[PDB]
C-alpha cells in the first residue's frame, strides 16, 4: 500500500529577469553564444524539449505542469476574446431575432486601406466579416440572450486566464510537486474521471436543466429573448419551472424515492432532431448529459488511491497474459510512469480521434440548434474538428517514436506486447505496405478505370450505378437496421439517433437541416478511398516508430537520435532514415487523407443533403444529384468539385468575399514556396550565401553571427510547414468562400 | 513523391519486402538475380526532376491545345 | 506586359543565376573545397560540416531545371 | 503549339548549355594551361558575378510580386 | 570498393577511428605529429561511405577523405 | 571458432539473418560475460546474455561492431571477438584483427591509404585524363 | 495612346460604377443610424481619389498609367518617391553598416549582434542623417571597400 | 611567427584563407605541421582553430 500523499518544493526556483537576457541559458550548447545563425533556430527548436534540457524527471514534470497552466492560461485569454466579440462586436441580440435570416458575424474591420469592404452586410444592423465558428449556436443552446451575460462571461474567462497564470509561476516558483507527485496515476485517472469529466457534465447537465431548458423552450415558443424571465428567476421562482415543466411541482423527491420515470418532462429520450430549429432536443441533451456524468462518476472509483478498495492498475496489466504474448502488459506501467513521450503519444492518439469522431457526430446530429440551416457554419466545423484530429494523429505517431528512441529500456520491455512486437515488426510493415498496394489499386484503380472509361466512350463498361455496381451493402445494411431501430431494438427511443441513417427529413427555415444521406458506388469508391489513405498514412508512422531504434539498414539508429539529418551517403543512401523523417513524411500523407476525406464530406453534402426546400416539400440541393455520377471519375472531381466550385472563391473579388480569393492566391503561393524547400539541398544555400558574405565581406557589412543555411532537419521541417500551410489555407479559402457564396 | 521522399525510407521499406518474399511459401522459388535495391540519392533526383518535367510540358501542351481548338472550333 | 516582362526577367536572371553558380562553383567552395575530385555528379559529402546536400554542380543543374519550367511556363 | 513547342525546347537547350560549362570546368579545364586567362579570371571573381546575379534575382522578384500583389489587393 | 585516404594534416586525435562503425579506420605509429600516432584505413572493403569519420574530423579540411567508387554488397549495407 | 559456444537467450526476431547469409558471409560475435544482462539485439528486440560464454549469428559486420559498442559502453566488456564465416565453412578473424582496439595506437600496424601533403595540392582531373589515375594519387 | 484621366470617359464610368456600387449598399441602411455613415463616408473618398487621380494619364481601360521614362513632368510619379526610398534604405543600410562596426569593436559582437545594445544602436540610427555624405569620405578615406576577403579554391 | 603572432593564411582548402589568426604554440619537434593557428571565426564544423606550416603562413606586421 502506497500512501497517496502530497509533498512540494518550497521557492525552488527564484523569480527574476536574470535568465531572459541569456537566451539558449535552458541549454548547455547554446549558452555558450550563438557563434552562427544556425543557434537561433536551434534556440526556439529545442525550447520546449524539457526532456533534453536536464536528466531529471522530476524537474521536466514540473516543467510540464507549468506550461500547462500557461496554456490554459492562453486557451482562457482565447475564450474570454471570443466572449468579448460576441457582447461587442458581434449581431448576437438580432441574430437571435432572427437566426434563419441574419448571418452570423463578430468581427468589424478597420476603415483604413480599402478594406472596408470586407464588412459584409450580415444584417442585424452591424456589417462585419461572417463568423462560422458556431460561436451565436452555442450561445444560444447555453440559454444566453443578452449582451450582458457575453461581457461577464468574457470577464469571468480573463479571470480563469489569470488565475491559470498565477498558478502555474505559482506550482514552478513556489511549490513545485516532487516526482512522487504525477507519478499517482491511480489518483490521477479517478480524479479525471469523476471530477474532471464526470462532475463536469454533472454540472453541465445541471446548468441545462435549469437555465438551457427553460430559455430555450420560451425562444422556440415564439417568446421575444427581452421578454424572456433571467435564468436566475427560474431557479428562485419554482412556479415558472412548474409551468414549463410540471416534473418539477415533485420537486427532489422523485430522484429520491427512485420514481426516475416523473421526470419525462425534462429527462426526454425522442432521439430526433428538433423540427423548430434543426437541433438536437434539449432535453434529450441533458438526460444525455446525467448519465454521462452517472457513468462517469462510477468509473472514477475503479483504482485503488490511499484506501483498501479499488484497483491496481500494475496488477491489471501484468495478470493479462497469454500463449501468443509471453509477459502480456508486463512493463507497461512503469513505462506510462516514467516517461512523459509515452503518455503524450498514446493521449494525443486519442484526442485525435476523439475530434474526428466529435466532427462527424456533430454534423450527422446537429447538437446546437439552427446549426444545420447555417452551413456554413457546417462545413467549417466539421473541416476544423477533422483537421485538428488529424494533427494530434501525426502528433501522436512521433511522439511514440521519440519515447522509443529516448525512453526505451531493453529491461523494461522484455517478451512483453512492445518487445515482442518490436521483434517480428518486419511482419507487420510488409503485410501492412501490402495492405496498402492491394488498396490503392482497388482504390485509385477503379477512378483511373471508370476515366478511361469514360474518355473512350465506353460508359457501359464503369463502375457506376448504370454500369458495374459496387454497392455498399454492408453500410446500407446498417444504414437501414438504424431506420428500424427506433421500434425494435430502442424500445424508449421516439425517433432514430441520426436522420442520416433513414427516417424523414427535416426542414428549418425552407432549407435542409438533415435527410438521409443514400450510399452508393461513389461512395464505395471514396470510402475505400479513404481506407487507403489512412493505411498508408498508418504504415509510415508505424514504420517510423519500430524501426526507431534500429533496423537492417542502420544498426544503431537510437544512438543517433530521433532527429537527425542522414546516416551519409552510404549504403546506398540513407536520407530521411531517422523517425522524425517519417513523420515529416506522414504528415503530407496525413494532410492528402484528410483533404480528400473534407473533399468528399463538402461535395456529398452539398449534393445530397444541403440545400433549399420549396412549398409542398420539393428539394433542391446546392448540386442536383451531380455527386452519383461526377464522384466517380476524376475528371469529374476536378470539372464538377474543384473547378465548378471554385467559381465562387475566385469571382469573390469586389464584394466582402474579396478577403477569401485572397487567402485563396496566397495559401498557393506558400504553398508553392513550400517546394523550394522540398525540392532542394542546404549545400547549395550555404554556397550560395558564401558567395553573398564574400559581397558582404567587400564593403566591411559582414555580421559577426556567421551566416549559415538552414540544417537539413530544419529544411524539411521548413517545407512540410509551408505545404501544410498553403494546402490547408487554400481549402479553406475555397470552403468557406464556396459556402458562404451560395448556401 | 521522388522529389519530396529521400532513399532512406524506401530502402527500409524494400528491405521489409525482401523479407516478405523470402518467407512466404510457394514463392520462394523464385529468387531475384539482383538484390532489390532503393533508387539512389542521384538517380531519385533525376526520376522526380523527369517526373516533374513530363507532368509540365504535357499538362500545358493537353491546356493550350484543348483551350485553342474549343474557343474557336 | 510591361508587368509580365519584369516576371520573364525575374525568372532568365534567376535560372542563369542558378546555372552560373553551378558552373562556377563546380570545381570548389568554401563547404567542398575539393569537389572537382568527386566529379560533376555525385550525391553529397555526408551530414558533416552543417550538411551538403545537393552539393555537386549536377544539383545545381536539377535546381535549375524547375526554374528554366517554371520561366517558360 | 509551334511557338510553346520552341521555347520549351530552347529551355531545355540552354540549361544544357550550362550544365556542359559545369562539366567543362570539372573534366575538361586545367588551371595550370589557364593562366591569367579570361576564363581563369572569370573563375577568379565568380563571387562577385554570383552576387551580383543575386542581387539582381532579388530586386526583380521583390518588386515585380510586389506590384503584382499590390494591385491583386 | 570506396576509397579511403589520410592525407598528412592528420592530427592522430583518433576520433575518425571511434566513430567509425565498420571498423575500417586504425592507429598506426606516426612521427608527423606529437601524438605520435595516424590514422589508417586498411579495411576499405568494409567501407559503406556513411562519412562519420569525415564528420568525426577535426581538423579544417578532413584529413580523412572517403571517395564513393565501386559498389559491392558490403558497402551498400544489405543484410538480404 | 568454438561453434559450440553457448548463445544468448533469445527468442527469435524476423530480422535476423536471412537466406542470403546461408549462401554468402555470416558475421558471428563471441564474448564472455559475468553477470546475467539484458542487451537489445542490433536486430531489434531483448536478450539474456548468458553468464560465461555468449555467440550469435548476424548477418552484417555493422550490426556486430554495433553490438560490441554496446557491450562496451552499455557494460564493461572489452573482451568482444568478431569473426566472418564463409559458405565454405572457413572462418576468419575481424575484430579487433590484432587484440587491440583500433582507435588505441598500437606496434605493428603499417599504414595504408596515406597521401603526401595536403589535399589542397591533389592534380586536376583534366591532368589525369583518359588515364587509370585518380587526383588522390601522386 | 494615353490620355488625361479628367478627359476619359472611361474613369468617369469608373467613378459612376463605384459610387453605385457603395449606394446600392447604402440604400438598404437607414440615414441616421449604424452604418449608411460608414458608406457615405467611402462615397465622399472616393469623390476625392477620383479628382486626385485625375490629373494622371490613362489609356482606354481609363487606369491611371505611370510614365517612369524619367520625364520632369512625371517627377512626381516616380523620380520623388524613388529618391525619398533610396533616401530612407540608405539610411537603414547605413545605420545599420556603422552600427555592425562598432560592434565587431566589442569583446563578444556576437551578444551585441543577438542583445542589440539599444543605447549604441539609437546613436547610430539618430546619426546617419546625412548618409550620401557620409557614404562619400568612408570611399574616399578608404575605410569603406575592402581588400581581401575569403575566397575559395580557384578564387 | 611565436606565441599569440598576427599571421595570414595561405592554404587554400582552408576555410579561413586569406584571413588573419592567432598563433595558440609552435611545435619543435619537427613535425609537418607545426603552427596552431586559432581564428575568431567558426568554420562550418564549429571549430575555430586547426594546424599550419611556416610556408602556408605569412607574418603580418
Ligand atoms: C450538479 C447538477 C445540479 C445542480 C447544481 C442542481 C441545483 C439545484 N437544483 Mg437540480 N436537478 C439536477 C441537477 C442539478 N441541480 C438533475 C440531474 C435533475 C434531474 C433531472 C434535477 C432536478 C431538479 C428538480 C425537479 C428541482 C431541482 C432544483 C434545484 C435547486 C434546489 C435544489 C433543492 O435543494 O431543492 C429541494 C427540493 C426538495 C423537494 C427536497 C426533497 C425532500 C423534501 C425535504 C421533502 C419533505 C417534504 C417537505 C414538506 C417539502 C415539500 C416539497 C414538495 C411540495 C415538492 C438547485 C439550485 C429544485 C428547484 O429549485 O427548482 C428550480 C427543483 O425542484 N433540480
Ligand atoms: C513575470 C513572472 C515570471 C518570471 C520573472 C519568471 C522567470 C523565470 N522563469 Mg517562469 N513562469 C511564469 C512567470 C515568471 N517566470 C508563469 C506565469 C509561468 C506559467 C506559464 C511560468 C512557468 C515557468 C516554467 C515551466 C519555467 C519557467 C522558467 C523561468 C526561468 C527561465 C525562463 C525564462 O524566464 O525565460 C523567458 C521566456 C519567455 C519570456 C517566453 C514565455 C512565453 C509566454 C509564456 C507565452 C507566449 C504565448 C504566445 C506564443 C504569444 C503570442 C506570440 C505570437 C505567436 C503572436 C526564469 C528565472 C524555466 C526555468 O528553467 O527555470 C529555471 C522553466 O522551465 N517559468
Ligand atoms: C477532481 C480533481 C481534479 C480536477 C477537477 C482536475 C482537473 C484538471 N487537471 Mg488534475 N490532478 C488531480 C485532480 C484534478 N484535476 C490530482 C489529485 C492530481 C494528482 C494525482 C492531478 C494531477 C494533474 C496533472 C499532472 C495535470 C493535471 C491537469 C488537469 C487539467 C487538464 C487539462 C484540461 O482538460 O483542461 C480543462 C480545464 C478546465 C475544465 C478548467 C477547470 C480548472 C479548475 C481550477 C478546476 C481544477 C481544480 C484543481 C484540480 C484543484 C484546485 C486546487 C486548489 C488549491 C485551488 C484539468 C483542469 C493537467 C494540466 O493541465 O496541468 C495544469 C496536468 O498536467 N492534473
Ligand atoms: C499536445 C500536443 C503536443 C505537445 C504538447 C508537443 C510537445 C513537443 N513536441 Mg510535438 N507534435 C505535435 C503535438 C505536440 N507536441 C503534433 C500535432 C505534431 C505533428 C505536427 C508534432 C510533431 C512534432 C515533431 C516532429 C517534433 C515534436 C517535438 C516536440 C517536443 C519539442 C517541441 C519544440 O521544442 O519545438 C519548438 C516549436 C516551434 C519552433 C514552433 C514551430 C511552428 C510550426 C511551424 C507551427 C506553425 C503554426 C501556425 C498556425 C502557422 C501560421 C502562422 C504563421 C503565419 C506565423 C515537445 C515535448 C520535437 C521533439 O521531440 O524534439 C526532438 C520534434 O521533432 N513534435
Ligand atoms: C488539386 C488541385 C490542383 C493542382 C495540385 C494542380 C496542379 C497543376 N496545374 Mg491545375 N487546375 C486545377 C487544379 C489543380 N492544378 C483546377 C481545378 C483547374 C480548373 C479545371 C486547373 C486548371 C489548370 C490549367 C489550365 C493549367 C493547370 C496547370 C497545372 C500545373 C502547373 C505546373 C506548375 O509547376 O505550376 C506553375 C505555376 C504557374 C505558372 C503560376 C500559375 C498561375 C498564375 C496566377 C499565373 C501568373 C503568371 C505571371 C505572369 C507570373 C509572374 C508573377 C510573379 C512575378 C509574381 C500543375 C501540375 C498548368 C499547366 O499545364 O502546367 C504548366 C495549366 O495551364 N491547371
Ligand atoms: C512560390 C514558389 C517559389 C518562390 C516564391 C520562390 C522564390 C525565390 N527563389 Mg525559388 N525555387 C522554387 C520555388 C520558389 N522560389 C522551387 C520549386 C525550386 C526548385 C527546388 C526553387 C529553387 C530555387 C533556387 C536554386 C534558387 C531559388 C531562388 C529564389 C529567390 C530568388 C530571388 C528573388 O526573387 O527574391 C525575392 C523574394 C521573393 C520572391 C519572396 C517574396 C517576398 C516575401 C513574401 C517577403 C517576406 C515575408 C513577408 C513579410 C510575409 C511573411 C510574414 C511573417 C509574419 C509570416 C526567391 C526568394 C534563388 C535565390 O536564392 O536567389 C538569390 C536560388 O538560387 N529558388
Ligand atoms: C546592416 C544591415 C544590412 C546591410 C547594410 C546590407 C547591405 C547589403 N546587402 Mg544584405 N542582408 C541583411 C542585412 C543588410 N544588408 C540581412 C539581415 C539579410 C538576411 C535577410 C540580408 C541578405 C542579403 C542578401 C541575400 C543579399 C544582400 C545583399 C546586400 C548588398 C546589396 C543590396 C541588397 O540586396 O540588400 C538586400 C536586403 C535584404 C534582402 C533584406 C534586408 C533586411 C533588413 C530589412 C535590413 C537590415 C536591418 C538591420 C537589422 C538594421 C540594424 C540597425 C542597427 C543600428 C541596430 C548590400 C551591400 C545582396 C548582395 O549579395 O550584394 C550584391 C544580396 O543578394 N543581403
Ligand atoms: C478472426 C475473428 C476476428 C475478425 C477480424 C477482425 C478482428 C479485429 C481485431 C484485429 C486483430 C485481428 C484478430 C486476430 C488477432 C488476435 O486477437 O489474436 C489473438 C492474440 C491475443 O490472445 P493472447 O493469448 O495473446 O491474449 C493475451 C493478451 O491479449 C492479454 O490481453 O493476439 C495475438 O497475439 C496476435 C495479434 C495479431 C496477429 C496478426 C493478425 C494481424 C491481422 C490484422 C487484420 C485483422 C483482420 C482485418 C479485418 C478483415
Ligand atoms: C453526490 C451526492 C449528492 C449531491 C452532489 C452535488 C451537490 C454535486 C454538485 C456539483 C456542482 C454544483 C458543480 C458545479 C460546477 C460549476 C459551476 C457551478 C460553475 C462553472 C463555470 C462557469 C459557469 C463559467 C464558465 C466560463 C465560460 C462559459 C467561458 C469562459 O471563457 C469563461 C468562464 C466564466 C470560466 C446528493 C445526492 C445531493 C447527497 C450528497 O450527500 C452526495
Ligand atoms: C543587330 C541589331 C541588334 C544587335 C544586337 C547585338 C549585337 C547584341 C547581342 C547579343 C548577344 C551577345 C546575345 C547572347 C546570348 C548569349 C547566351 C544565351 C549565352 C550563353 C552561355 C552559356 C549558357 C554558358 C557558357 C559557359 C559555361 C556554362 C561555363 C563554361 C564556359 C561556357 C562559355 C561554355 C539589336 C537586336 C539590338 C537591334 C537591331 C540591330
Ligand atoms: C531557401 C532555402 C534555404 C535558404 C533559406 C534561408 C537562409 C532562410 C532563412 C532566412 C531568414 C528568415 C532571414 C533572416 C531574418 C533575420 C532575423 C533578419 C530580420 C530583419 C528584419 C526584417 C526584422 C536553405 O537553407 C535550405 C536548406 C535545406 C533545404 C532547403 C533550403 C531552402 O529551400
Ligand atoms: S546530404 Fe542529404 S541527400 Fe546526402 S546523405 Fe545526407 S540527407 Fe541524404
Ligand atoms: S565512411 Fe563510414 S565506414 Fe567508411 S571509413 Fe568513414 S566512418 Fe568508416
Amino acid at each position: 500500500e502506497k500512501q497517496v500523499k502530497v509533498v512540494v518544493d518550497r521557492d525552488v526556483v527564484p523569480t527574476s529577469f536574470e535568465k531572459w537576457a541569456k537566451p539558449g541559458h535552458f541549454s548547455r550548447s547554446l549558452a555558450k553564444g550563438p557563434k552562427t545563425t544556425t543557434w537561433i533556430w536551434n534556440l526556439h527548436a529545442d525550447a520546449h524539449d524539457f526532456d533534453s534540457h536536464t536528466s531529471s524527471l522530476e524537474e521536466v514534470s514540473r516543467k510540464i505542469f507549468s506550461a500547462h497552466f500557461g496554456q490554459l492560461a492562453i486557451i482562457f485569454i482565447w475564450l474570454s476574446g471570443m466572449y468579448f466579440h460576441g457582447a461587442r462586436f458581434s449581431n448576437y441580440v438580432a441574430w437571435l431575432s432572427n437566426p434563419t435570416g441574419i448571418k452570423p458575424s463578430a468581427q468589424v474591420v478597420w476603415p483604413i486601406v480599402g478594406q472596408q469592404i470586407l464588412n459584409a452586410d450580415v444584417g442585424g444592423g452591424m456589417q462585419g466579416i461572417q463568423i462560422t465558428s458556431g460561436l451565436f449556436q452555442l450561445w444560444r443552446a447555453s440559454g444566453i440572450v443578452n449582451e450582458l451575460q457575453l461581457y461577464v462571461t468574457a470577464l469571468g474567462g480573463l479571470g480563469m486566464a489569470g488565475l491559470m497564470i498565477f498558478a502555474g509561476w505559482f506550482h514552478y516558483h513556489k511549490a513545485a510537486p516532487k516526482l512522487e507527485w504525477f507519478q499517482n496515476v491511480e489518483s490521477m485517472l479517478n480524479h479525471h474521471l469523476a471530477g474532471l469529466l464526470g462532475l463536469g457534465s454533472l454540472s453541465w447537465a445541471g446548468h441545462q436543466i435549469h437555465v438551457s431548458l427553460p430559455i430555450n423552450k420560451l425562444l422556440d415558443a415564439g417568446v421575444a429573448p427581452s421578454s424572456i424571465p433571467l435564468p436566475h428567476e427560474f431557479i428562485l421562482n419554482r412556479n415558472l419551472m412548474a409551468e414549463l415543466y410540471p416534473s418539477f411541482q415533485q420537486g427532489l423527491v422523485p430522484f429520491f424515492t427512485l420514481n426516475w420515470k416523473q421526470y419525462s418532462d425534462i429527462l426526454t429520450f425522442k432521439g430526433g432532431l428538433s423540427p423548430v430549429t434543426g437541433g438536437l432536443w434539449l432535453t434529450d441533451v441533458a438526460h444525455h448529459h446525467l448519465a454521462i456524468a452517472v457513468l462517469f462518476l462510477v468509473a472514477g472509483h475503479m483504482y485503488r488511491t490511499n484506501w483498501g478498495i479499488g484497483h491496481s492498475i500494475k496488477q491489471i496489466l501484468e495478470a493479462h497474459k497469454g500463449p501468443l504474448t509471453g509477459e502480456g502488459h508486463k512493463g507497461l506501467y512503469e513505462i506510462l510512469t516514467t516517461s512523459w513521450h509515452a503518455n503524450l503519444a498514446i493521449n494525443l492518439a486519442m484526442l485525435g480521434s476523439l475530434s474526428i469522431i466529435v466532427a462527424h457526430h456533430m454534423y450527422a446530429m446537429p447538437p446546437y440548434p439552427y446549426l444545420a440551416t447555417d452551413y456554413p457554419t457546417q462545413l467549417s466545423l466539421f473541416t476544423h474538428h477533422m483537421w485538428i484530429g488529424g494533427f494530434c494523429i501525426v502528433g501522436a505517431g512521433a511522439h511514440a517514436a521519440i519515447y522509443m528512441v529516448r525512453d526505451y529500456s531493453p529491461t523494461v520491455n522484455f517478451n512483453n506486447v512492445l518487445d515482442r512486437m518490436i521483434r517480428h515488426r518486419d511482419a507487420i510493415i510488409s503485410h501492412l505496405n501490402w495492405v496498402c498496394i492491394f488498396l490503392g489499386m482497388h482504390s485509385f484503380g477503379l477512378y483511373i478505370h471508370n476515366d478511361t472509361m469514360r474518355a473512350l466512350g465506353r460508359a457501359q463498361d464503369m463502375f457506376s450505378d448504370t454500369a458495374i455496381q459496387l454497392q455498399p451493402v454492408f453500410a446500407q445494411w446498417i444504414q437501414q437496421i438504424h431506420t428500424l431501430a427506433p421500434g425494435n431494438t430502442a424500445v424508449n427511443a421516439l425517433a432514430t439517433a441520426s436522420y442520416a441513417f433513414g427516417a424523414d427529413t427535416v426542414t428549418v427555415g425552407s432549407k435542409i437541416a438533415m435527410m438521409p444521406i443514400k450510399l452508393g458506388t461513389a461512395d464505395f469508391m471514396v470510402h475505400h478511398i479513404h481506407a487507403f489513405t489512412i493505411h498508408v498514412t498508418t504504415l509510415i508512422l508505424l514504420k517510423g516508430v519500430l524501426y526507431a531504434r534500429n533496423s537492417r539498414l542502420i544498426p544503431d539508429k537510437a544512438n543517433l537520435g530521433f532527429r537527425f539529418p542522414c546516416d551519409g551517403p552510404g549504403r546506398g543512401g540513407t536520407c530521411q532514415v531517422s523517425a522524425w523523417d517519417h513523420v515529416f513524411l506522414g504528415l503530407f500523407w496525413m494532410y492528402n487523407a484528410l483533404s480528400i476525406v473534407i473533399f468528399h464530406f463538402s461535395w456529398k453534402m452539398q449534393s445530397d443533403v444541403w440545400g433549399t426546400v420549396t412549398s409542398n416539400g420539393a428539394i433542391s440541393h446546392i448540386t442536383g444529384g451531380n455527386f452519383a455520377q461526377s464522384a466517380i471519375t476524376i475528371n469529374g472531381w476536378l470539372r464538377d468539385f474543384l473547378w465548378a466550385q471554385a467559381s465562387q472563391v475566385i469571382q469573390s473579388y469586389g464584394s466582402s468575399l474579396s478577403a477569401y480569393g485572397l487567402m485563396f492566391l496566397g495559401a498557393h503561393f506558400v504553398w508553392a514556396f513550400s517546394l523550394m524547400f522540398l525540392f532542394s539541398g542546404r549545400g547549395y544555400w550555404q554556397e550560395l550565401i558564401e558567395s553573398i558574405v564574400w559581397a558582404h565581406n567587400k564593403l566591411k557589412v559582414a555580421p559577426a553571427i556567421a551566416p549559415r543555411a538552414l540544417s537539413i532537419t530544419q529544411g524539411r521541417a521548413v517545407g512540410v510547414a509551408h505545404y501544410l500551410l498553403g494546402g490547408i489555407a487554400t481549402t479553406w479559402a475555397f470552403f468557406l468562400a464556396r459556402i458562404i457564396a451560395v448556401g | 513523391m521522388f522529389l519530396i521522399s529521400w532513399r532512406g525510407y524506401w530502402q527500409e521499406l524494400i528491405e521489409t519486402l525482401a523479407w516478405a518474399h523470402e518467407r512466404t511459401p510457394l514463392a520462394n522459388l523464385i529468387r531475384w538475380k539482383d538484390k532489390p535495391v532503393a533508387l539512389s540519392i542521384v538517380q531519385a533526383r533525376l526520376v522526380g526532376l523527369v517526373h516533374f518535367t513530363v507532368g509540365y510540358i504535357l499538362t500545358y501542351a493537353a491546356f493550350v491545345i484543348a483551350s485553342t481548338a474549343g474557343k474557336f472550333s | 506586359d510591361f508587368l509580365v516582362h519584369h516576371a520573364i526577367a525575374l525568372g532568365l536572371h534567376t535560372t542563369t543565376l542558378i546555372l552560373v553558380k553551378g558552373a562556377l562553383d563546380a570545381r570548389g567552395s568554401k563547404l567542398m573545397p575539393d569537389k572537382k575530385d568527386f566529379g560533376y555528379s555525385f550525391p553529397c559529402d555526408g551530414p558533416g560540416r552543417g550538411g551538403t546536400c545537393d552539393i555537386s554542380a549536377w544539383d545545381a543543374f536539377y535546381l535549375a531545371m524547375f526554374w528554366m519550367l517554371n520561366t517558360i511556363g | 503549339a509551334l511557338y510553346t513547342h520552341h521555347q520549351y525546347i530552347a529551355g531545355l537547350l540552354i540549361v544544357g548549355a550550362f550544365a556542359h560549362g559545369a562539366i567543362f570546368f570539372i573534366r575538361d579545364y586545367d588551371p595550370e594551361q589557364n593562366q591569367d586567362n579570361v576564363l581563369a579570371r572569370m573563375l577568379a571573381h565568380k563571387e562577385a558575378v554570383i552576387s551580383h546575379l543575386s542581387w539582381v534575382s532579388l530586386f526583380l522578384g521583390f518588386h515585380t510580386l510586389g506590384l503584382y500583389v499590390h494591385n491583386d489587393v | 570498393a570506396h576509397t579511403v585516404k589520410i592525407y598528412d594534416n592528420c592530427i592522430g586525435c583518433t576520433q575518425c577511428v571511434r566513430a567509425c562503425p565498420l571498423d575500417v579506420l586504425e592507429m598506426v605509429p606516426w612521427d608527423g605529429c606529437k601524438a605520435g600516432q595516424m590514422a589508417s584505413a586498411p579495411r576499405t572493403e568494409d567501407c559503406v561511405g556513411c562519412k562519420r569519420c569525415e564528420t568525426a574530423c577535426p581538423t579544417d579540411f578532413l584529413s580523412i577523405r572517403v571517395y564513393l567508387g565501386g559498389e559491392t554488397t558490403r558497402s551498400m549495407g544489405l543484410a538480404y | 571458432l568454438n561453434l559450440k559456444m553457448p548463445s544468448p537467450s533469445f527468442l527469435g526476431s524476423t530480422g535476423g539473418w536471412l537466406r542470403c547469409a546461408e549462401t554468402e558471409e555470416k558475421y558471428a560475435m563471441t564474448w564472455s560475460s559475468d553477470q546475467q544482462h539484458i542487451f537489445e539485439m542490433p536486430t531489434g528486440g531483448a536478450a539474456v546474455m548468458n553468464s560465461g560464454d555468449n555467440l550469435l549469428y548476424l548477418a552484417r559486420k555493422e550490426q556486430a561492431l554495433a553490438l560490441a559498442t554496446q557491450l562496451r559502453t552499455q557494460f564493461k566488456i572489452q573482451d568482444y571477438k568478431i569473426y566472418r564465416i564463409f559458405p565454405s565453412g572457413e572462418v576468419q578473424y575481424l575484430h579487433p584483427k590484432d587484440g587491440v582496439l583500433p582507435y588505441q595506437v598500437n606496434k605493428g600496424r603499417e599504414q595504408v591509404g596515406r597521401v603526401k601533403s595536403t589535399i589542397g595540392k591533389n592534380v586536376n582531373p583534366a591532368q589525369v585524363k583518359f588515364t587509370s589515375k585518380a587526383t588522390y594519387d601522386r | 495612346v494615353l490620355t488625361p484621366c479628367q478627359q476619359s470617359e472611361a474613369f468617369h464610368k469608373r467613378e459612376i460604377n463605384e459610387v453605385r456600387t457603395l449606394e446600392n449598399r447604402q440604400a438598404n441602411y437607414e440615414a441616421n443610424s449604424p452604418s449608411y455613415l460608414a458608406l457615405q463616408s467611402q462615397i465622399d473618398q472616393v469623390h476625392k481619389r477620383f479628382d486626385k487621380y485625375g490629373t494622371l494619364l490613362c489609356g482606354q481601360d481609363g487606369l491611371p498609367h505611370l510614365i517612369t521614362d524619367g520625364d520632369w513632368r512625371h517627377a512626381r510619379e516616380f523620380t520623388i518617391p524613388a529618391l525619398l526610398f533610396l533616401y530612407i534604405t540608405g539610411w537603414i543600410g547605413w545605420v545599420g553598416r556603422s552600427y555592425l562596426k562598432y560592434t565587431k569593436e566589442t569583446k563578444n559582437p556576437t551578444e551585441q549582434e543577438i542583445i542589440l545594445d539599444v543605447p549604441m544602436a539609437l546613436k547610430y540610427m539618430l546619426s546617419g542623417f546625412l548618409w550620401p555624405l557620409s557614404a562619400w569620405q568612408e570611399y574616399r578615406s578608404g575605410q569603406l571597400l575592402a581588400k581581401e576577403d575569403e575566397i575559395t579554391v580557384s578564387p | 611567427i611565436k606565441k599569440g603572432s598576427l599571421v595570414k593564411i595561405l592554404r587554400p582548402e582552408s576555410f579561413w584563407y586569406n584571413e588573419v589568426g592567432t598563433v595558440v604554440n609552435v611545435e619543435t619537434s619537427k613535425v609537418l605541421y607545426p603552427v596552431l593557428v586559432r581564428f575568431d571565426k567558426v568554420n562550418y564544423s564549429g571549430l575555430n582553430s586547426t594546424n599550419f606550416s611556416l610556408d602556408e603562413l605569412v607574418e603580418i606586421k
